[PDB]
């Protein structure tokens, strides 16, 4: 399904955020990770945004193991957030939106569409983060943006992930001097056809700026695939 | 100097080994320090040119004005056009108590 979807398997839009007056999860207080699942199962378990659909909180606390793994499995998790004990999933009943809580920040937004959607995608995280904002008090700060725990997600807070397919440009060869291309470009690739493709920085740029680079970079890369199986 | 955060109660040296920052604060605290440190990460950027909460947004542009007005505040008091000052005085707290 989706845009594309002989080509690009999806698209991911994460965004991350910490409450401000609570410690980041590197110094926080268990009652203080527990007060954020709770504040989350109080105020967004059972309600909908419109368009999105319905939320869910999972409490990692309450799940069966092998619920874990289908969460792992799907990308509604991390690993580390299964043995977390306070960590928790709130999810869309249609399972695309998700938003993680406990791991490395408190916060994690998560948009996963099908096709070729990255703008969609931003649209609808945008949306779960003013949702959440307008109960959520967020760690920001006027000159160096949302703040994260690690400095590598500072600024936008914002990761922004395309999957592509792409076996025709392996094959023709092509894929050698592209992965070089996309690094100077501000880009990142890693991996047996297989390429996640993200945007290197998170301060600086704008958000749009972010979604719009990333997003012309994988329009070039269908372009080339599809030319070269028509090949 | 070479402080702790008042909140996480982490210092430089910590956050150096551990690399992930304690609080909110942190960023406070390590302001000159973590400079450098984003420059390199980002290609050399260091101001987040990007998106401003929608509540808190609106609370944020009033303490801009609060400090702009404080600093008109102090202008007119090494000058002396004092019935201004008193302006300001009120017009200060008229911003405070609308964050009250
Ligand atoms: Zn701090």
């Amino acid at each position: 399904k989706g845009p594309e979807s002989d080509i690009v398997l999806s698209s991911r839009i994460r965004l991350a955020r910490n409450f401000e007056h609570i410690r980041f999860p590197t110094r926080y207080s268990n009652e203080e990770a527990s007060s954020i699942i709770q504040q989350f199962e109080d105020q967004f378990s059972e309600q909908e945004i419109p368009g999105i659909g319905k939320f869910v909180l999972i409490r990692m606390n309450d799940a069966q193991p092998l619920e874990k793994r289908v969460l792992v499995e799907k990308h509604l998790i991390s690993p580390n957030l299964t043995e977390s004990p306070f960590g928790g999933c709130l999810l869309s009943e249609n399972e695309e939106v998700s938003v993680m809580l406990n791991e490395e920040d408190h916060i994690r937004i998560q948009c996963l569409f099908p096709g070729f959607q990255l703008l969609e995608a931003m649209k609808a995280a945008n949306q779960v983060d003013d949702w959440i904002e307008e109960k959520v008090d967020y760690a920001f700060n006027e000159q160096r943006g949302y703040l994260t725990s690690c400095p590598t997600n500072v600024g936008t807070g914002l990761r922004a992930s395309v999957m592509m397919h792409l076996p025709a440009l392996v094959l023709t060869r092509q894929i050698n001097r592209i992965i070089p291309a996309i690094n100077q470009l501000g880009l990142v690739v890693r991996g047996g056809n297989i390429f996640q493709i993200s945007n290197q920085i998170t301060l600086g740029k704008s958000e749009q700026d972010i979604v719009e680079d990333l997003n012309s970079v994988a329009a070039q890369l269908i372009e080339q695939e599809r030319s070269a199986r028509e090949a | 100097q070479i402080s702790a955060c008042p909140k996480c109660g982490m210092t430089f040296q910590q956050f150096r080994k551990i690399g992930r920052f304690g609080c909110s604060e942190c960023y406070k605290t390590f302001h000159s320090n973590i400079t450098p440190i984003l420059r390199k990460v980002h290609s050399g950027n260091t101001v987040h040119a990007g998106k401003i909460p929608k509540r808190i947004g609106g609370n944020l542009h009033v303490r801009r004005q609060i400090d702009m007005l404080k600093k008109e505040l102090e202008s007119l008091i090494h000058q002396e056009e004092f019935e201004n000052a008193a302006h300001v005085r009120d017009q200060i707290r008229l911003l405070e108590q609308s964050l009250k």
